[PDB]
């Protein structure tokens, strides 16, 4: 509760300005939010925030929440990294 | 079938073992004996070693039974005969135990012969459930002014005695036992069970002498698993004693149990657990150390009329280190019991004895279950004595020098010797004296001398008045007021 | 009872196997065919007719197969007035080079603490003749006293005078258990007692103290059991001659350390600050033997070292 | 647990029995080796703390006498010691 | 766990499996295991011999070689059972039988 | 098929099956014990054997005893029939009111709601407690945690919350006693009868369902009672499409109980001796305690804190499952300030200006600002004292100390010890009151005037009584 998630969310929202500015050159930046061990409720708020802003169009959400098996939560980060690569 | 049978007679080894009811001991060491056989023994069943020593079936494994030895393992050897008893670990119980000193298994150690017990009881029974109980409403009078006024206890409650070593924890327990004679003579008894766990043998011997010489021993059971007894006996003592208390609890009677102390029981169990190679946690205690004490203190309860109206009250003792009430075991017990009486070295090292911190100490259910007359004076005492505790960092204007006036005097009223518990009626009288101003003219250094003189004066001149307060249990009635007025006026006159 | 053979030697831990009836735990075993007498205290019964022992001296040179004899009981040491003025070890051999300790009887160092009925319902002062003590912080007969303050504050002189004084005003003798004695300081303590008279090298009955050393260079098992040895010698004077005995334990901390080390070596999972899980019973099964019975009393003065100056340390 | 000296190669000589094959009294064969520790079969007569000799000429101290093996600490480079030495 | 029994079985059963393989046995050896496995399925006898703790290793050493067809076991068969017993693990008998039978199958095959 | 007991070690029992193996989570019935003993399959060990966890005492079990596969997981009664009844972990009545004749039985294990079914409703839940409403407000169907060390006030707080919320709730409530005091169960039961939320004569009119597995119960039972309770609440969440309250004192005991059996299931221990499955065990349970698009569950879970150490893995892992956190402090309680809520360690995912409004939002940040400033000073005051502070910091100290006391409040349920009538302050009255103090409008009022009162008007009145 110091504001860690908040920095990452706003960061994703921020790219909207540059996303679309392709030729003008200021390169696009696609976003990947990997959710590990969180509450599904938290991830839902998140996705609702991105959709409302129209940032979901350039974002991939990879979710392995608290009820998902340990090996799923272990893989999640590597899976999203591949999507990033 | 066909190519067989000839194998039997050529070997001729193992003529016929009886492995359903008997076993033999594969190995022993680190407190635990592993036994081959006992194929029909039950989990938690008592067994017998050829030395006559007892043990409990702890682990039922595919090829052996692990047994906890209630005795020194020195006395068991590979190959020894072990027999099942068919009984889950149990102990003798009943009134034939009162006045007697026993070990953890219920065996006499007082040299007055056999126990003569008619009933027996399983030691690790689960506590009564929600329905059979009801909120405590009967006082459990310690006879300690500090406790009975500001930290009042009730029958069926669990009240913790916590404090560093040499703060007077045991003494509170002893005075509480001696106190009960006043009531046990009447025709609402309170039977006592003092459980010694890890203490010095001499301490317990001196205890019994004191109980005997006061004629309090007649309604007290001493369960002793002192410092030299093997850990499993120290682990068991409290459960056994608890069973003995339950006998009264379930027959419309009341019993008091003191666990002196649970810190040492917990280290004994830790010893058993570590030798069993169970995974150590906080302070190396096993994950089930909380559960060890929860089972136990949950059996102390107040039963409703439909179950006889009997009760079992518990005074668990805990030893802290340098006043660390946030350590693992103390925090465990604080969350089990219904309140705490905190003792402080500082108060002790200054002469405030008993060393009770009235600021910290609490007792929820007990407050409502305290006598009317005490109720009429003790509320204000608590508040005032607290306010004085809030002020006294100064040790001014007008009323502030007055708070240090009452404060120091009231503080002197809370001091008390050992082996001299006071009837509720006496306690209200003395508390009334300080709260109403009748000490403000006295020198603080003389309040103890005054109080001692006042009490002997009341006992010898006004037994009837004391009797009426008791018998009637009343508030401070206008009648009792006028009577109190005369007693103190006359006494004050002869005192000065 | 029977003769066994060595199956394993791992430091101070030795496993012995017996073809006959196995020695009970705590029995003393005699390893045969060595330069010096080697004793093994039984610790566990492993099964397969094999026991696990802890060694009271060094184990270099032992061979698998070597024969071992069961003495039939725990470690036995000489007791009686012939011990006064002499220096002994865990297993009762003389370490003063003054020849055999020709006593009439020996006693086992392991023993049960006094029976409940045998306990003394009284609390009596053990007068010392020492003003500061008697007046302000009096010694209790059968009690334990914790002696704080190391060297240079007259510890050794206080010990010697308490000896002397108890002999004058009670006719009771003393016993020094040096648990983890530094050999240098053991030599000096010996000569300071001779110089002070509490020991007399001519009249051994005139000597007022029996010394028992567990030197620091001995293995953990010996350092763990020496206090018992010295305790057993003192029990003789209480029970057989009805006296009020003095039992010195320097230092009680090193008694706990030895125990910790022995427990570590037997593979037992350690507790709190790395102390043995049996910390409480190791200390308690010993200290409880120090008390006032109907016949007499053992009073104990114990040098106490406080790790990291932390009084809350286990 | 299995314990050392319960290996296919070692159990052959225990059951087969060649000529003057024994010599388990004054000689042994490495069962296992690593991190300056050699587990050795045989040497039934070797003493606790005895300095023994490897085929490379390297010295080693017998610190552990166990039921079916001797634990030897190596005074040299363990690269020069292998199974069966 | 029980899986631990296979570790020893694989070795103990291989030890003898090698002697017969190189020197000469496999063919006639198959019978020895077949007959041995047949006697092991005398429930009362088999259990008493293998699984229960009978204290004396000497008592169980000679008893083992005896209970077997004093006939259908080559030198190695007698040597193995004793040694196996001497180590306090003759109880792992089936664990090895199944292992040995497989060795033959490997030596045979396709 | 039928199976047989091969081993018994505490609550862990191994059972061999001659034929088909019962799957993980299946409930088995142990025969010939006198009383119904349920075993829950934990794992398949191999060799046709399974490890199970007993739901009651295993004393008296003997190797060879017969065990029956029920063909499904532990199932308990659910529906309107549970209201006013007291059940244990395996669905048996413990109120002496006879058998629970349910139309539905349901497994205590269940899938957590799916992502697409999640609800994102953000609406305040006003408690009437000043500290909570102002600084870290609760959320209607949100998850609330009450953290506290031994005897710091968790139970008092949850009971006050039942008194302030469950009273004035339209829907049904479920209380789950997990590893706590049985007599607290007796008090609660008789308290609810008194107030009429439970009725023994009209069991249909009862509004609360009780489930209890207290600290007298063995580990298996305590490890599962929370699932049992939450299963009853799941029915009311969906099968009626309503709002449900779920109260749990104390969910820590769920994790503690699991720690006890894990030591016997053969898991290699993790930090501080806890089960390595601590996080996932909690997760599979906690993720069912939630609002969906079908209905909402508002949960209030008391969380014990071993040795007052919030970094203990049990509590530390609980924070990740909460929408609001009320952290009780021993240092605060010892100052006499109740409830003992740490105003700077308590948070809410609802404290957002867009949700609570800018006034509410601004006043909270301001209160926490001055309290934090006071905190940073306290260290320097301990040695030198107050006279060494700047004429400005003297002022923040003054208001801060008044604010510390104004966060205190007498509870109805604590009357029994305090002797002070309980008070409920409306959120609007809380914001205003605290704004005025922050702005300095009562710098002329004495500290003592603010201690143990409700709204600011009570402060002034008290300042007059003096
Ligand atoms: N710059 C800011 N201004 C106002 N509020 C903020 C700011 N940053 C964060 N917050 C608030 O703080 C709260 C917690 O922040 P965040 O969502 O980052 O949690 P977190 O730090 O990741 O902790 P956890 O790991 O428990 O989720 C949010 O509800 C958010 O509204
Ligand atoms: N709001 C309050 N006002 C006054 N006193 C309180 C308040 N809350 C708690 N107390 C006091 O503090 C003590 C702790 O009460 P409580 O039963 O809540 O402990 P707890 O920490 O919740 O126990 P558990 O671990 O079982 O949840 C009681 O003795 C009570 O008198
Ligand atoms: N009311 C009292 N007045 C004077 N001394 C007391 C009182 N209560 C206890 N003591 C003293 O406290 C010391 C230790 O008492 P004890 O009850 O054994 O405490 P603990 O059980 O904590 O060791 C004793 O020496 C005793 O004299
Ligand atoms: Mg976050
Ligand atoms: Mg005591
Ligand atoms: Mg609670």
């Amino acid at each position: 509760q110091t504001g860690k998630t908040a920095i990452a969310l706003d960061t994703i929202l921020n790219q909207a300005n540059y996303n679309g500015r392709e030729a003008d050159g200021m390169k696009t930046l696609h976003c990947i939010y990997v959710a590990v061990g969180q509450k599904r409720s938290t991830v839902a708020q998140l996705v609702k925030k991105l959709e409302e802003t129209g940032a979901m169009a350039y974002t991939t959400v990879v979710a392995a929440t608290a009820s998902d098996p340990a090996p799923m939560q272990y893989l999640a980060p590597y899976s999203a990294t591949a999507m990033g690569e | 079938e066909i190519s067989a049978i000839l194998k039997d007679q050529i070997k001729n080894f193992g003529q016929d073992a009886e492995v359903a009811e008997v076993g033999q001991v594969l190995s022993v060491g680190d407190g635990i004996a592993r036994v081959y056989g006992l194929d029909k023994v039950q989990a938690g069943e008592m067994v017998e070693f050829p030395g006559g020593i007892r043990g409990m079936v702890l682990n039922l494994e595919t090829d052996n039974v692990g047994v906890v030895i209630f005795g020194d393992d020195r006395d068991i050897k590979e190959g020894d005969t072990v027999k099942r008893t068919g009984a889950i670990v149990e102990v003798p119980a009943g009134k034939e135990l009162l006045g007697r000193v026993v070990d953890a298994l219920g065996n006499p150690i007082d040299g007055k012969g056999p126990l003569n017990a008619s009933e027996r009881r399983i030691a690790d029974v689960k506590a009564p459930g929600i329905m059979p109980r009801k909120s405590v409403h009967e006082p459990m009078a310690t006879g300690l002014k500090s406790v009975d006024a500001m930290i009042p206890v009730g029958r069926g409650q669990r009240e913790l005695i916590i404090g560093d070593r040499q703060t007077g924890k045991t003494a509170i327990a002893l005075d509480t036992i001696l106190n009960q004679a006043n009531y046990n003579g009447r025709e609402k008894t309170l039977h006592c069970i003092y459980v010694a766990v890890g203490q010095k043998r001499s301490t317990v011997a001196q205890l019994v002498k004191k109980l005997e010489e006061t004629g309090a021993m007649a309604y007290t059971t001493v369960v002793a698993a002192t410092a030299s007894d093997p850990a499993p006996m120290q682990y068991l003592a409290p459960y056994s004693a608890t069973a003995m208390g339950e006998y009264f609890r379930d027959n419309g009677m009341d019993a008091l149990i003191i666990y002196d102390d649970l810190s040492k029981q917990a280290v004994a169990y830790r010893q058993m657990s570590l030798l069993l190679r169970r995974p150590p946690g906080r302070e190396a205690y096993p994950g089930d150390v909380f559960y060890l004490h929860s089972r136990l203190l949950e059996r102390s309860a107040k039963l409703n009329e439909a179950n006889g109206a009997g009760s079992l009250t518990a005074l668990p003792i805990i030893e802290t280190q340098a006043g660390d009430v946030s350590a693992y075991i103390p925090t465990n017990v604080i969350s089990i019991t219904d309140g705490q009486i905190f003792l402080e070295t500082e108060l002790f090292f200054q002469g405030i004895r008993p060393a009770v911190n009235t600021g910290l100490s609490v007792s929820r259910v007990g407050s409502a279950a305290q006598t009317k007359a005490m109720k009429s004076v003790a509320g204000p005492v608590k508040l005032e004595l607290a306010q004085y505790r809030e002020m006294a960092a100064f040790a001014l204007d007008a009323a502030t020098q007055k708070l240090l006036n009452r404060g120091a005097r009231l503080t002197e009223l809370m001091k008390q010797p050992q082996y001299s518990p006071l009837t509720n009626a006496e306690i209200v009288i003395v508390i009334y004296a300080g709260t109403k101003g009748y000490l403000d003219g006295i020198p603080v250094r003389d309040v103890t001398k005054w109080e001692h003189g006042l009490l002997q004066y009341l006992r010898n001149q006004k037994a009837d008045l004391l009797e009426d307060m008791t018998k009637n249990d009343r508030k401070v009635a206008g009648e009792l007021e006028d009577a109190i007025k005369a007693a103190l006026d006359g006494y004050a006159k002869t005192y000065a | 009872e029977a003769n066994g053979k060595i199956t394993q030697v791992i430091g101070a831990v030795v496993d012995v196997q017996f073809d006959g009836q196995l020695p009970a735990i705590l029995n003393a075993l005699e390893t045969e065919n060595n330069g010096k007498r080697l004793v093994l205290e039984v610790a566990q019964h492993l099964g397969e007719n094999t026991v696990r022992t802890i060694a009271m001296d060094a184990t270099e040179g032992l061979v698998r197969g070597l024969p071992v004899k069961d003495t039939g009981g725990p470690i036995m040491v000489p007791v009686g007035d012939a011990t006064l003025g002499r220096i002994l070890n865990v297993v009762g051999e003389p370490v003063d080079e003054g020849g055999p300790v020709e006593a009439t009887q020996t006693r086992a160092i392991h023993q049960q603490a006094p029976d409940f009925a045998a306990q003394a319902t009284a609390s009596e002062i053990l007068v010392t003749g020492i003003k500061v003590i008697d007046l302000l912080a009096p010694y209790s007969k059968g009690g334990k006293i914790g002696l704080f303050g190391g060297a240079g504050v007259g510890k050794t002189v206080l010990i010697m005078e308490l000896i002397n004084n108890i002999a004058k005003v009670h006719s009771g003798y003393s016993v020094f258990a040096g648990v983890g004695e530094r050999t240098r300081e053991g030599n000096d303590l010996y000569h300071e007692m001779v110089e002070s008279g509490v020991i007399k090298p001519d009249d051994l009955s005139k000597s007022q103290v029996a010394l028992v050393y567990g030197q620091m260079n001995e293995p953990p098992g010996a350092r763990m059991r020496v206090a018992l040895t010295g305790l057993t010698v003192a029990e003789q004077f209480r029970d057989a001659t009805g006296t009020d005995v003095l039992f010195f334990v320097d230092n009680i901390f090193r008694f706990t350390q030895a125990g910790s080390e022995v427990s570590a070596l037997l593979g037992r999972i350690p507790s709190a600050v790395g102390y043995q899980p049996t910390l409480a019973t190791d200390m308690g099964a010993m200290q409880e033997r120090i008390t006032s019975t109907k016949n007499g009393s053992i009073t104990s003065i114990q040098a106490v070292y406080v790790p990291a100056d932390d009084l809350t340390d286990p | 647990g299995i314990q050392a000296a319960e290996i296919s190669a070692i159990l052959k000589d225990q059951i087969k029995n060649f000529g003057q094959d024994a010599e388990v009294a004054e000689v042994g064969q490495v069962l296992s080796v690593g991190d300056g520790i050699a587990r050795v079969y045989g040497l039934d007569k070797v003493q606790a703390g005895e300095m023994v000799e490897f085929p490379g000429g390297i010295r080693g101290m017998v610190l552990n006498l166990e039921t079916d093996n001797v634990g030897v600490v190596i005074f040299g480079d363990d690269r020069d010691i292998k199974e069966g030495d | 766990s029980a899986s631990i029994s296979a570790d020893i079985a694989g070795r103990y059963a291989q030890a003898l499996f090698d002697l017969v393989r190189d020197s000469g046995g496999i063919d006639a050896l198959s019978s020895q295991i077949d007959d041995l496995a047949s006697a092991y399925d005398a429930s009362q006898d088999l259990r008493d011999l293998t699984l229960s703790p009978l204290y004396d290793r000497q008592q169980q050493e000679a008893a083992v070689g005896a209970l077997s067809e004093r006939m259908g076991l080559s030198a190695e068969l007698a040597n193995t059972l004793r040694l196996l017993a001497r180590n306090r693990r003759l109880f792992t008998l089936p664990q090895f039988v199944a292992k040995l039978r497989n060795l033959i199958a490997d030596a045979k095959g396709e | 098929a039928n199976g047989k007991i091969t081993q018994v070690i505490g609550a862990v029992v191994d059972v061999q099956f001659d034929g088909q193996l019962p799957a993980i989570l299946n409930a088995l019935e142990t025969e010939n014990n006198g009383k119904r003993l349920v075993l829950e399959v934990a794992q398949h060990l191999g060799e046709n054997t399974v490890r199970t966890i007993a739901m009651d005492a295993t004393e008296g079990l003997v190797r060879g005893l017969p065990v029956k596969d029920t063909g499904g997981p532990i199932m308990v009664p659910v529906g309107d029939a549970t209201l006013g009844r007291i059940l244990n972990v395996v669905g048996e009545p413990v109120d002496e009111g006879g058998p629970v004749e349910a139309t539905q039985t349901r497994a205590i294990h269940q899938q957590a709601p799916d992502f697409a079914a999640q609800a994102t409703a953000s609406e305040i839940l006003v408690t009437g407690i000043k500290v909570i409403d102002l600084l870290a407000p609760y959320s209607k169907g949100g998850k609330i945690g009450l953290f506290g060390g031994a005897g710091v006030g968790k139970t008092v707080l949850i009971m006050e919350l039942i008194n302030n919320i469950a009273k004035v709730h339209s829907g049904y409530s479920v209380f789950a006693g997990v590893g706590e005091r049985t007599r607290e169960g007796n008090d609660l039961y008789h308290e609810m009868v008194e107030s009429g939320v439970i009725k023994p004569d009209d069991l249909s009119k009862s509004q609360v369902a009780l489930v209890y597995g207290q600290m007298n119960e063995p580990p298996g039972a305590r490890m599962r009672v929370a699932l049992t309770g939450l299963t009853v609440a799941e029915q009311f969440r969906d099968a009626t499409g309503t709002d449900v309250l779920f109260f749990v004192d104390n969910i820590f005991r769920f994790t503690q109980a699991g720690s006890e059996v894990s030591a016997l299931l053969g898991r290699i221990p993790s930090a501080v001796g806890y089960q390595p499955t601590l996080a996932t065990d909690m997760g599979a349970m906690q993720e069912r305690i939630t609002s969906t698009k079908n209905g909402s569950i508002t949960s209030i879970q008391a969380v014990y804190v071993p040795a007052d150490d919030l970094t203990d893995p049990a509590p530390a892992t609980t924070f990740a499952h909460l929408d609001a956190t009320t952290v009780l402090s021993r240092a605060i309680s010892e100052l006499g300030i109740y409830p003992a809520v740490d105003p700077l360690d308590s948070n809410s995912r609802i404290l957002d200006p867009a949700v609570v409004g800018e006034e509410h939002y601004q006043v909270a940040r301001d209160v926490q600002g001055i309290l934090q400033k006071y905190k940073s000073l306290q260290d320097i005051i301990a040695i030198l004292g107050m006279d060494e502070l700047s004429e400005e910091d003297k002022l923040t100290v003054a208001r801060a100390r008044k604010i510390q006391r104004f966060l205190s409040q007498p509870f109805d349920v604590a009357k029994v010890f305090t002797g002070s009538d309980g008070v409920q302050v409306p959120l609007e009255d809380t914001i205003k009151s605290f704004k005025a103090v922050v702005a300095g409008e009562y710098d002329h009022l004495p500290e003592a005037a603010f201690y143990m009162v409700g709204g600011i008007e009570d402060v002034k009145a008290k300042a007059q009584r003096l």
